[PDB]
């Protein structure tokens, strides 16, 4: 899940008959709570998200103010705990306010305390249904169908150079042709072969800040860089094994248990130990090559996987060399 | 021709105005007054001693200029810039020339934007309107329900932020604008059930097997309105985006549907800029008086892919290129790593194609967070080839608002070359002398002779829009259809065109086409004006320049007596044949007879006051026979075959001469107007809105339309008034010109109504649509044609039947609303047809009822406590429905009104 | 960045009657600026007995910030507070009081506060930092009776915060013996980044607070034979310095610390280059291996059990210490740990033992960079010539794009360009002379410590950049860097491209590269 929220509140500094009134959907936030929190909810820096500590975790609250006749103020608030990352709920809140801004400047909705009551189902539906699926689909008036979704809000990407060599982590038929874009489907063919001054003037025919860009939003969801395979050693060569030449060391490193400079000694270090904790692809020339021209099944991932469940070996080699 | 400037020491800004010849600087002024309350202000006085004097050969390369509420044409524009060659230019300076006027604004020099300066005959110029008409056009695809970046829902973006955003500015810059707003989109497999048949086309791919049915959905909202204070048009659409599902998926065709299609899926787009060129290429059939710029605005929520056949693309270039209105933006953001504005031709490596006639923008929102990603993402449960669309530099754009707010007008000077010799085959040149005669139009027949306007030569325009299929969701028009094939045939083949025109006197004019560059070549009235003007109906279609206790006016006297003749509505010895001394002799009382003199007409007296006095005095029915005897000796008019002239209600103008004069045709872009004349009754009117609640056919006048001393041109209009009694009936004048300045013509008409409001009854224009569909020489393709059923619920009855529909037709008169029968012009008169009294309603009368429609030509003015506020006529809809549908008691008392006789 | 724009103090509610603000204009104790100056109350303000400051800059909304904050901080509980309001800021403020009637549990009038010091960032730090600000404050608000206006020690933090971004460190650093990284391991949020703390609760081994700070004091109102074992070899005194002066008096130390801080010369230089930009090795084995003398039936015992439960019993059921229980016991406690120290620390004469069987038995060798221990401490494992050396993460200057001679990129041998004897691994004197050249004396160890930018270029290449550009293949531009240190051509050749980066080029420069090369 994204994040966890567990009560929800409204609240509005209403006239002299109640001057803070509140509703409540359940965290029981009782009288310590409102009195250690009831300065925030009165600004005249409005239609703006702030959150704060407490001892069960943050509140997030906005606020807005209409009917300047007998003046109205009023808040909505979304408390959830704190120990968590719990920062993917600030345009949701952002959003819920302009539909109850919106729903007030055309329908003059809360003039009247039986609208408020009405009001208090939804707050049930979206209290149960942000932790359903993230995702709401309410028409609460004819004018009115709140929708909201819970984006996870992925961090941020590196920086892609262009010596580099890309590998997809998932595999391709995954995903819809028709649904990408259009330069994704002008590279898309092409992302297994390795390096990538090859891959644009070899089948993408694209400028390359255009296809750097792409790449390190491509990196943003669901593909991991490492530097290419031109072969250093040679004399890792002469234990028998099955076919970890190629794949392996873009998948180990892609799994990112080596040093950069794989030399001559740190294969061979680790294909023993891949083989007791258990002719030629022309193996000189794939560099000539290396400019623009005018099992029985493949085995890089089985064992590797099988042990990747696990955590004893990504020790023993997460502290790798 | 001095010039002066004038700030002081330390100052921010230069000043800086001309006059006429100091070189001893004795005698001078303050040139303007109100310049202090313009600009800056110090005491207006002669003398300070601190203005300088300047040569000035610096100029300012661009300036821009505003219009509002009010329409002209580009010939204006020409002569406003050949009396604008050499004078002053300082920020917002209201001007005028000839009568119409303008806002000045917006001049740049090379890097810099100056606020203060001289324009004098090498500048250029730029006019734009605050006036326009813009239609705005929403496509909905299989995205609009999709969340986004930020987390925020397409249709929401879209609609509220940038619609909000465009009228706040409007509302700031304080424009107006003729609007429509269409909302469309397109469905799948509606194939094959009885009255949906007219409405399917069919997705054809030439080689790889897909051809499906499908069917593109229309709705419009406001039709055809100016008024102040928007943004509920946002509330409609939301409650429609609401309903609209279910308005596209329980109708036609409940089969297997597939409504909302993506925009690269399929699309509508190109088609829908083609109808709104269909309908502005047919904007010269109800020409406004207020409104001069055109402006197309497509929103899509797609991304700038579209895939189209070739042959309607090339078509839409063709049409395109002669005039320039449409601008597409995009609400997605996120602007994509390709040449954005792009087409896949979806044909009869795909084959790629770019727009550069198009002015694509991008929305974005405002909240402010980095890594916008250019990607989507869907997880599945389970002999050229030199453009690709790459490597432009497409970096950023922006929406360019200046060109959002203020619709610019046609370019008229740019650059090309001549076609000098060689290859270039066909010439044809005119010389025209013409003659000293004066007992003006002759210019007409070179005017026909010369172009023929495009005559043989045609702009193409292969769109027969003849099915417009609709459905009782509300009440403006919802046409959900097909667009009829393009009838497509192509022009000339291995040709260009180039013509000349001379008068041997001085004039010269070259004209190359295949686009109309034009160069002019110069050397009662002075022949210089009359060769100015010819370029200006060579300019009026498509015209690209090269660069380097009375008062006796005509209309009025008969209009007022023809006022006069419902104002009173609501002797010797007799029976003596000679009559002659009364005959003479009616002026010895203070008898109105206008006989002291007139040009063309010495002896004024008219035959209907004639029947006035001797109906005061002699009796009424056996009139016709002593006027007769009267008639067998003295005339008014010119030769008889008549008559004893006309004796009740019938209509002469002036121009006694027609006999002992050229046309024009109906195929050479004819500007016209169509206005009625209506009678009203006002206190009626007030519990309209208040508590009660419940002899040839035509005559042509070619009329010098002036109230002025010009000395400048002539200028004339074809009036074709049409009239013979009206009693109480509407009538008509049509108004026909092709030639000279427009807002002279607006100020008449102007005067008309505000001498029909007082002293006497009404007048309006009136859109000619009659109720008529697309592929007409009329017609407009967003005319709902609302008919409403006539409920009865119970020989030769058909007439019968048309008669009390005529009876309950006028009872609708009787209550607050009167009928008239527009007996129109253009002969035959296939259905009858009935204007309301002073209002924006009309009906025909053909299974079960009848149709009605609207006028869109008042125009927030036309008003007195009669006119305007559209909930008028939405008032009259529901009396309508509610005295028609054989409600509660309402048909039933009209039942026993009707038989009691 | 790791930046603070914001610190300040604020006034609606102090707990007082008396000389301050409430009545008059701005004044309190020991300062009158009265009658409505320029506000001193935020950073950026030069300080005296009278004082001014500027209020311009805050790239957004400012007053209604401030004076919002004004009771947006205070409250009536103490502890924490975080605040991230809008789009791009956060707040950072953990303030608390001192109000008492005459408990006790200096002074000149009852001048207390409900006091509102608090300092911001925006959005994007670091949850070190973040904690490292929480405590930073909280050593800030301790009691604080140097009871004046001074506000110079924020603004002294204030210029921390904004001239450096990685705070506090040594020029003294130790040691590491068997035990110290997962010592240091259990508590790793503490106080302030500090190895002094970390060094005092290793050796004396119990918890007092001489106050440790950055560079202020605030304030609330044995010789050892493991430890000079592990330092009999590397910088013993300085360390019985350090003892001397956190067992004894405080508030005197970086003005006693730094003042008593071919082959000797490269020897120093080597180990200012270990003091900053240079890594260790060691090694270990594994005793697993599993598939379909002692050579087979312990090891089909380890395929189908785990060793320690089955045959550490029959070590001690027989009762044999031999060469075959040197296999069990200190095996099983290599194999417990994995690094070689405790190899080399538990040794009688195991120290030329464990190697001798680990590569007679077919249990797996391997060799690998030091555990765990990041360059966020001090250092592992004292200096002795026995084990080797290279460097990892260390920014560098250019020697092939500017067109040079002694061409060093980045390959195998990294920089590739008793006599020399003790590292089996040469790219630390490779490294250490492509810096410069150790005849040098001065600009040796000044271009040790002014690496720092590096002579001024800055870094553009890798060695992949040679191959990424042109046409060139790895075994033929090896046939060219092992030869082109001997004529300005052999290097002009593929070096003289300027007249590409006049660029206009846009796919690539390789055919006018390759005519243009030869004669």
């Amino acid at each position: 899940s994204g994040c966890r929220i567990e009560c929800i509140f409204f609240s509005e500094f209403h006239p002299t008959l109640g001057p803070k009134i509140t509703y409540q959907v359940p965290l029981f936030d009782t009288v310590q709570v409102y009195i250690i929190t009831k300065p925030e909810l009165q600004n005249k820096l409005i239609t703006v998200t702030a959150m704060e500590k407490k001892l069960i975790g943050c509140p997030v609250c906005i606020e807005h103010k209409k009917y300047s006749r007998n003046a109205l103020l009023f808040n909505l608030g979304f408390v959830c705990d704190a120990q968590a990352k719990t920062c993917a709920l600030e345009p949701i809140v952002k959003k819920l306010a302009g539909y109850l801004t919106t729903l007030e400047l055309e329908s003059s909705f809360v003039s009247m305390e039986e609208s408020k009551q009405k009001l208090v189902p939804i707050m049930t539906i979206l209290l149960e249904e942000l932790n359903a699926s993230g995702r709401c689909t309410l028409p609460i008036d004819e004018s009115n169908t709140i929708h909201l979704k819970v984006i996870e809000q992925r961090p941020d990407p590196p920086v892609a150079q262009e010596y580099d060599v890309p590998v997809f982590t998932k595999d391709k038929e995954d995903f819809f042709n028709s649904q990408w874009d259009l330069t994704t489907q002008q590279i898309l063919p092409y992302i297994d072969g390795f390096r990538h001054i090859q891959k644009i003037s070899a089948e993408a025919d694209v400028e390359l800040n255009l296809v750097r860009i792409a790449i390190q939003n491509l990196l943003y969801y669901g593909v991991v860089t490492l530097v290419s395979i031109l072969q250093y050693s040679n004399v890792y060569c002469p234990t028998p094994k099955v076919q970890d030449l190629v794949d392996d060391k873009s998948l180990q490193e892609a799994c990112l248990s080596y040093v950069t400079k794989q030399g001559h000694k740190r294969a061979s270090l680790r294909d023993v130990f891949q083989l007791y904790c258990s002719q030629f692809g022309l193996m000189k020339n794939l560099i000539r090559r290396l400019q623009k021209y005018p099992y029985t099944g493949c085995h890089s991932y089985d064992e590797i996987c099988c042990k990747t469940g696990m955590s004893y070996h990504e020790l023993d080699e997460r502290l790798e060399n | 021709i001095v010039e002066i400037a004038h700030p002081n020491d330390e100052y921010s800004p230069l000043l800086l105005q001309v006059k006429s010849l100091k070189e001893d600087l004795q005698k001078e002024t303050i040139s303007v007054d109100q310049t202090v309350t313009q600009v800056f202000r110090l005491r207006p006085y002669q003398d300070v001693y601190v203005n300088v004097v300047d040569p000035k050969d610096v100029t300012l390369d661009l300036v821009e200029l505003t219009f509002k509420d009010q329409y002209i044409g580009r010939g204006d524009m020409w002569r406003l810039k050949k009396s604008l060659v050499s004078t002053c230019a300082y920020i917002t300076q209201k001007v005028e020339f000839a009568g119409i006027r303008a806002q000045a604004g917006e001049l740049w020099v090379k890097n810099e934007k100056v606020m203060c300066g001289y324009i004098s005959e090498d500048t250029r110029v730029v006019f734009r309107s605050t006036s326009a008409m813009v239609y705005i056009f929403i496509q909905m695809s299989c995205e609009m329900w999709d969340f986004d970046i930020y987390g925020d829902l397409y249709f929401e973006k879209a609609v509220n932020g940038f619609l909000a955003d465009l009228f706040t500015k409007w509302k700031e810059k304080n424009c107006s604008h003729e609007v429509t707003v269409v909302l469309f989109s397109r469905t799948f497999y509606d194939a094959k059930s009885v009255d949906e048949f007219p409405e399917i086309n069919r997705a054809s791919i030439r080689q790889d097997h897909k051809g499906r049915f499908y069917e593109d959905f229309y709705k419009v909202v406001v039709q055809n309105e100016r008024r102040e204070e928007w943004t509920s048009l946002l509330v409609t659409i939301k409650k429609l985006f609401i309903q609209y599902p279910v308005l596209v998926r329980l109708e036609q065709a409940e089969g297997f549907p597939q409504g909302d299609n993506s925009t690269s899926a399929q699309g509508n787009y190109l088609e829908a800029i083609n109808l709104s060129f269909n309908v502005f290429d047919k904007h010269y059939i109800n020409r406004n008086f207020d409104r001069t710029g055109q402006m197309s605005v497509v929103i899509t929520p797609g991304v700038g892919v579209f895939e189209v056949d070739r042959l309607l693309m090339i078509l839409t270039k063709q049409r395109m290129i002669d005039n320039g209105i449409g601008v597409d933006l995009v609400c997605m953001g996120e602007q994509p790593l390709h040449a954005v504005p792009l087409f896949k031709l979806h044909n009869r490596g795909d084959d790629y194609n770019i727009p550069h006639w198009i002015n694509h923008s991008f929305y974005t929102s405002k909240s402010q967070l980095f890594c916008n990603s250019f990607t989507p993402r869907i997880k599945l449960a389970g002999t050229l080839s030199a453009p690709p669309v790459v490597p432009g530099f497409c970096c950023t754009v922006g929406v360019d608002w200046k060109s959002l707010t203020t619709p610019a007008c046609l370019p008229l000077t740019t650059d090309y070359f001549p076609d000098r010799q060689g290859l270039q085959n066909d010439y044809t040149e005119g010389c025209y002398d013409l003659l000293p005669e004066a007992d003006a139009q002759q210019v007409f027949e070179e005017f026909i002779c010369q172009r023929l306007m495009q005559g043989y030569q045609i702009i193409v325009q292969p769109k027969t829009q003849k099915p417009n299929p609709a459905v009782p969701p509300p009440l403006s028009s919802s046409p959900l259809y097909s667009r009829g094939l393009v009838s497509r045939n192509r022009p000339e083949e291995e040709d260009q065109y180039w013509l000349s025109m001379g008068r041997t006197f001085h004039k010269v004019t070259l004209k190359d086409k295949m686009i109309t560059v034009t160069r002019y070549l110069p050397k009662p009235r002075a022949d210089e004006d009359e060769w100015q003007l010819l370029d200006g109906f060579v300019r009026f279609v498509e015209g690209l320049n090269r660069i380097r206790m009375d008062s006796p006016r005509k209309d009025g006297a008969f209009f007022m007596e023809f006022v006069r003749s419902p104002r009173t509505a609501s002797l010797t010895s007799s029976s003596t044949l000679t009559e002659i001394l009364e005959a003479m002799k009616h002026p010895s009382t203070g008898v109105q007879l206008l006989s002291e003199q007139k040009g063309l007409s010495p002896y004024c007296f008219i035959s209907a006051e004639v029947v006035h006095w001797l109906v005061n005095h002699v009796e009424g029915i056996q009139t016709q026979a002593m006027a007769i005897d009267i008639m067998q000796k003295m005339l008014e008019e010119q030769l008889i075959t008549h008559a004893s002239g006309e004796a009740w209600r019938t209509f002469i103008y002036g121009f006694y001469f027609y006999k002992i004069v050229d046309d024009f045709a109906s195929f050479q872009r004819k500007w016209f107007e169509v206005a009625f004349v209506a009678e009203e009754l006002v206190h009626s009117e007030i519990p309209a809105f208040l508590l009660p609640w419940l002899v040839p056919e035509q005559r042509t006048v070619t009329l010098d339309v002036d109230v002025n001393n010009r000395t400048d041109r002539l200028e004339w209009c074809s009036c074709y008034y049409h009239g013979n009694f009206s009693l109480n009936a509407a009538f008509e004048i049509k108004l026909h010109w092709m030639a000279v300045t427009a807002a002279v013509l607006f100020e008449m008409v102007q005067g008309w109504h505000r001498k029909a409001t007082s002293c006497g009854f009404l007048l309006v224009p009136v859109l000619e649509g009659p109720f008529a569909l697309p592929s007409y020489l009329y017609g407009d393709p967003l005319r709902a044609q609302l008919f409403i059923p006539l409920n009865i619920s119970c020989e030769t009855y058909w007439d019968r039947m048309h008669l009390f529909q005529e009876a309950i037709a006028h009872r609708f008169g009787f209550v607050q609303d009167k009928y008239s029968a527009s007996a129109f012009n253009f002969p035959a008169e296939n259905k009858p047809q009935y204007i309301h009294v002073t209002g924006t309603v009309f009906l025909q009368l053909p299974r079960v009822g009848y149709n009605w429609a609207y006028n869109t030509m008042l125009t927030k003015t036309w008003r007195s406590s009669a006119t305007g506020d559209e909930k008028f006529a939405d008032r009259l809809l529901k009396d309508f429905t509610d005295f028609c549908i054989n409600r509660d008691n309402r048909l039933v008392t009209f039942w026993t009104s009707c038989l009691e006789k | 960045d790791n930046t603070s724009p914001i610190s300040v103090i604020l006034v609606s509610s102090g707990s007082r009657g008396n000389k301050l603000l409430f009545r008059y204009p701005f004044q309190r104790s020991q300062e009158h600026p009265a009658s409505q100056t320029s506000k001193p109350r935020s950073r950026y303000a030069a300080s005296n007995t009278g004082d001014h400051a500027d209020e311009q800059d805050g790239d957004s909304r400012f007053s209604d910030v401030i004076l919002a904050t004004i009771l947006a901080t205070k409250s009536e509980m103490c502890g924490q507070k975080f605040e991230l309001k809008i789009d791009n800021v956060r707040f950072v403020g953990h303030p608390t009081l001192l109000q008492h009637a005459l408990g006790q549990i200096k002074r000149e009038a009852p001048t207390m506060i409900l006091f509102n010091v608090v300092f911001a960032l925006r959005a994007n730090a670091d949850p070190s930092v973040i904690n490292c600000l929480h405590n930073l404050s909280r050593r800030i608000a301790t009691v604080l009776q140097h009871e004046e206006r001074r506000c110079q020690y924020l603004t002294r933090e204030a210029k921390l915060i904004l001239a450096l971004q990685d705070e506090v460190s040594a020029m003294a650093d130790g040691n590491e013996g068997p035990q110290s990284p997962f010592h240091h391991i259990l508590p790793k949020c503490k106080l302030a980044r500090d190895l002094k703390e970390a060094y005092d609760s290793l050796c004396t081994s119990g918890v007092v607070r001489l106050h440790i700070n950055s560079w202020l004091e605030v304030s609330f109102c044995i010789p050892p034979e493991a430890i000079e074992r592990s330092l009999k070899a590397i910088r013993p005194y300085h360390a019985l310095l350090l003892l001397s002066d956190e067992k004894s008096l405080l508030g005197e130390l970086p003005i006693d610390c730094s003042p008593a801080l071919v082959k000797n010369l490269q020897q120093l230089a080597q180990d200012a280059d270990l003091a900053l930009l240079q890594v260790f090795q060691l090694a270990a084995h594994l005793v697993y291996w599993g598939k379909a003398y002692m050579l087979s039936p312990n090891a089909s015992v380890c395929l189908y059990s785990p060793l320690a439960e089955q045959f550490s019993h029959q070590f001690p059921s027989h009762d044999l210490p031999s060469v075959l229980a040197k296999f069990s016991l200190p095996v099983s406690l290599s194999e417990f740990r994995n690094p070689l120290a405790p190899a080399v620390q538990e040794t009688q004469l195991i120290q030329m033992v464990v190697w001798m069987l680990q590569r007679r038995l077919l249990i797996q060798l391997h060799t690998y960079v030091c555990l765990m221990a990041s360059p966020s401490e001090e250092e592992p494992r004292p200096r002795e010539d026995d084990v080797p050396f290279t460097a990892r993460v260390g920014g560098r200057s250019l020697s092939t794009p500017n067109a040079l001679s002694f061409g060093s990129p980045t390959s195998s041998d990294d920089m590739t360009l008793a006599e020399l004897l003790p590292s089996g691994d040469s790219p630390l004197n490779q490294r250490m002379t492509e810096n410069l050249l150790a005849s040098l004396s001065e600009h040796e160890r000044a271009a040790i410590l002014s690496v720092p930018a590096a002579q001024n270029p800055e870094d553009l290449r890798m060695f992949a950049r040679l191959l990424h550009y042109f046409r060139g293949r790895h075994h033929l531009e090896e046939i060219m860097y092992n030869e082109n240190t001997r004529r300005s051509q052999l290097l002009m050749l593929f070096d003289k491209f300027r007249s590409v980066l006049v660029v206009t080029t846009h796919e690539d420069p390789v055919i006018a590269v390759f005519q243009a090369l030869l004669p």
